[PDB]
């Protein structure tokens, strides 16, 4: 996360850290939707390009951690994953249209004041909340910037902006599963999700239910809080289906 | 939504942070987000 700041403890415990087990490493960030499914972004599973194409085994998820050194005794939580699930229309070959990753925990996990899930959207709440001007947060514990690594989970609040303009800060071809946000150069204020950060979950508190949601997934970017280009995050709702169909489905 | 058969817990108790909403306690930037809602 580039220009943001500290997240105060218990901020975001649906926050998850998807590592590589051997040899230990951060590889990107997801989140904790109900006491067994993790949901991250495909490509931090699946991307050839990177000789990224894991297996349940490859991999580890911390939950509730507060800090990147150390092993806070009954607060943090390492599970192993089950199973993998990746979107069959995952597009890693050209841009990374329905890049999104389903997780199952060996074993549930029991929630505390530092683990939760985050709600995903209905109809109802992602057509009043998805909508331009409207800010969300990101978190994440990958690059400060273009580059380094923080000690302490980082966080960013940032508006969602218009297809068009999205459209136009990139010659990437945008889809419907996907949405951009940041600040427009003259806005003043900067941020953005940056290298690791993918996987993390951009959420929106709902004023209506007091419930945060999460609306999308870190997926990519062209650098890092640069002037005029805007983060793209997987449309979290425009794919439930797919995740009622693989969670309902085994 | 989801069958808690499959998917598990959390359907029902999701996105309430026990160290905030349920202390009824605002996190430091939160209305940063509120704001952005009122026009
Ligand atoms: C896997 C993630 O860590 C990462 C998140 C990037 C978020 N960046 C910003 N500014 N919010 N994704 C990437 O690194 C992805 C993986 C594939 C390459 N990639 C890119 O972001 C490229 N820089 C651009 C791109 C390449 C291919 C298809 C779409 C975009
Ligand atoms: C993933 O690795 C498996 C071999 O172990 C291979 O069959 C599968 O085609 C790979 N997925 C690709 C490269 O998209
Ligand atoms: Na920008
Ligand atoms: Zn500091
Ligand atoms: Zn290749
Ligand atoms: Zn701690
Ligand atoms: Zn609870």
């Amino acid at each position: 996360i580039v220009e943001g700041s500290d997240a105060e403890i218990g901020m975001s415990p649906w926050q998850v850290m998807l590592f590589r087990k051997s040899p230990q490493e951060l590889l990107c960030g997801a989140s904790l939707i109900s006491d067994r499914w993790v949901l991250t972004a495909a490509h931090c599973l699946l991307y050839p390009p990177w000789d990224k194409n894991f297996t349940e085994n490859d991999l580890l998820v911390r939950i509730g951690k507060h800090s990147r050194t150390r092993y806070e005794r009954n607060i943090e939580k390492i599970s192993m994953l089950e199973k993998i699930y990746i979107h069959p229309r995952y597009n890693w070959r050209e841009n990374l249209d329905r890049d999104i990753a389903l997780m199952k925990l060996k074993k549930p996990v029991a929630f505390s004041d530092y683990i939760h899930p985050v709600c995903l959207p209905d109809r109802e709440t992602a057509a009043s909340l998805l909508q331009a001007g409207y800010k969300g947060r990101v978190t994440g514990w990958g690059n400060l910037k273009e580059t380094g690594q923080p000690s302490v989970l980082q966080v960013v609040n940032l508006p969602i902006v218009e297809r068009p303009v999205c459209k136009d800060s990139t010659r990437i071809r945008i889809t419907d599963n996907m949405f951009c946000a940041g600040y427009k150069p003259d806005e003043g204020k900067r941020g953005d999700a940056c290298e690791a950060d993918s996987g993390g979950p951009f959420v929106m508190k709902s004023p209506f239910n007091n419930r945060w949601y999460q609306m999308g997934i870190v997926s990519w970017g062209e650098g890092c809080d640069r002037d005029g280009k805007y983060g793209f995050y997987t449309h979290v709702f425009r794919l439930k289906k797919w995740i009622q169909k693989v969670i309902d489905q085994f | 939504a989801f069958n808690p058969r499959t998917f598990g817990s959390g359907e029902a108790d999701c996105g309430l942070r026990p160290l905030f909403e349920k202390k009824s306690l605002e996190d430091k930037t939160e209305r940063e987000l509120l704001e952005s809602y009122i026009d």
